């Protein structure tokens, strides 16, 4: 009865791609199609979770996942400052050439690391002064998207809604 | 001791008598049977496929032990599910192999570990004979057992206590199992016998 889509979540390495996928899956580096079941709006849809490598220059295997992808999840990290800006640099032009036109819901997990007094002193020494939502909201406006839910992994309340805005975009045209 | 070639040899050879040492080697070194250094690089072909293509009279005894190591290491829904990642055998799991080899001894065993009864062989090979392909069975395991005259497997995948596939699942093109059978149709009297005998079973 169900329908099923493919999910090829992208990031910049160690942005917390995989630790998210754990939390949605069960409720630790690889995810093949660990077919997860989610009730979006009354359809009881399965969602295939193709976690990808990262920045390990695995372009050997990286492009073998994108064919027939329709729900992309370009990650960044909140404790990652404008290092965040690999999106228009590496990852967006790459999903621009290996999947023609699909949704792009921009993750942004580790939302419970702003107010991190521990890494505040680290990232303060960096001078970099971690990101603003409006900063990546413009990155969202820059790309064209179907959501900018930030996310959170260790602390929950932030994994669930990310797949709502994601799934619903895959159910659209194309 | 265990590189790729030395073991793919073993599993093709059919010997569950000499690889005693996977577990104390593959656990002390902390690796797994699905890592990239233990797969063929082009396809994605892991052991569990290689056993099933290289089958001895309907019986390769090197699926059961392998899965036991994959458990005792810990991966069943990642070792059984590992599909081929090439543009000419895409999707094809162990299950997609265990059905075209007409091997039902192991589909009872795969599905019992929750493999995937709805995977989709999208590859250019598993694509119709008007596109640059050879054989189109739908894309599902159920549709293959149906489009290869196997009433004993169709009657398994839809009545299991483990995993009950459904006839109404929908491939990457829309064509149900029922409109695969009218897409593999060479109008003999052998083709149109089991088609109508199998198209009247599901409906
Ligand atoms: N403190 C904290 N750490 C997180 C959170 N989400 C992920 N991590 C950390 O991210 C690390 C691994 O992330 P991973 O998803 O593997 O990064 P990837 O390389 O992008 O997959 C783990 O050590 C986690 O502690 C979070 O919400 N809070």
């Amino acid at each position: 009865a169900a329908i099923r889509k493919k999910l090829v979540i992208v990031g910049d390495g160690a942005c917390g791609k995989t630790c998210l996928l754990i939390v949605f899956s069960k409720d630790p580096t690889v995810f093949e199609n660990y077919v997860a079941d989610i009730e979006v709006d009354g359809k009881q849809v399965e969602l295939a979770l193709w976690d990808t490598a990262g920045q390990e220059d695995y372009d050997r295997l990286r492009p073998l996942s994108y064919p027939d992808t329709d729900v992309i999840l370009m990650c960044f990290s909140i404790d990652s400052p404008d290092s965040l800006e690999n999106i228009p640099e590496k990852w967006t032009p790459e999903v621009k050439h290996f999947c023609p036109n699909v949704p792009i819901i921009l993750v942004g997990n580790k939302k419970d690391l702003r107010n991190d007094e521990h890494t505040r002193r680290e990232l303060a020494k960096m001078k970099q002064e971690p990101v603003k939502p409006e900063e990546g909201r413009d990155m969202a406006n820059r790309i064209g998207a179907f959501g900018y839910m930030e996310c959170s992994a260790k602390t929950k309340d932030g994994v669930r809604e990310v797949f709502e805005m994601a799934t619903r975009a895959a159910l659209q045209a194309r | 001791v265990f590189n790729r070639p030395i073991l793919f040899d073993i599993v093709s050879r059919g010997s569950t008598a000499d690889l005693d040492g996977l577990l104390p080697f593959l656990l002390t070194h902390k690796k797994r049977l699905t890592d990239e250094e233990f797969r063929e690089p082009s396809t994605g072909k892991t052991c569990l496929p290689k056993a099933l293509l290289n089958l001895s009279n309907g019986r390769n005894d090197t699926i059961p032990v392998l899965l036991d190591i994959a458990e005792r290491t810990g991966n069943m829904r990642e070792f059984i599910n590992s599909p081929f990642r090439d543009i000419y055998y895409r999707g094809q799991t162990a299950l997609h192999i265990a059905i075209e080899r007409r091997c039902k001894h192991y589909v009872e065993l795969l599905v019992a570990q929750g493999a995937d009864v709805h995977a989709q062989a999208r590859g250019r090979f598993f694509q119709p004979k008007d596109e640059g392909g050879y054989f189109y069975f739908g894309e599902l395991p159920l549709s293959l057992a149906a489009c290869t005259n196997q009433p004993h497997i169709v009657n398994y995948l839809t009545e299991n206590p483990h995993k009950k596939a459904d006839m109404r699942r929908q491939d990457s093109r829309g064509n149900t199992v029922l409109h695969a059978l009218v897409a593999i149709a060479d109008n003999t009297r052998e083709n149109t016998k089991f088609v109508t005998k199998m198209y009247d079973l599901l409906l």
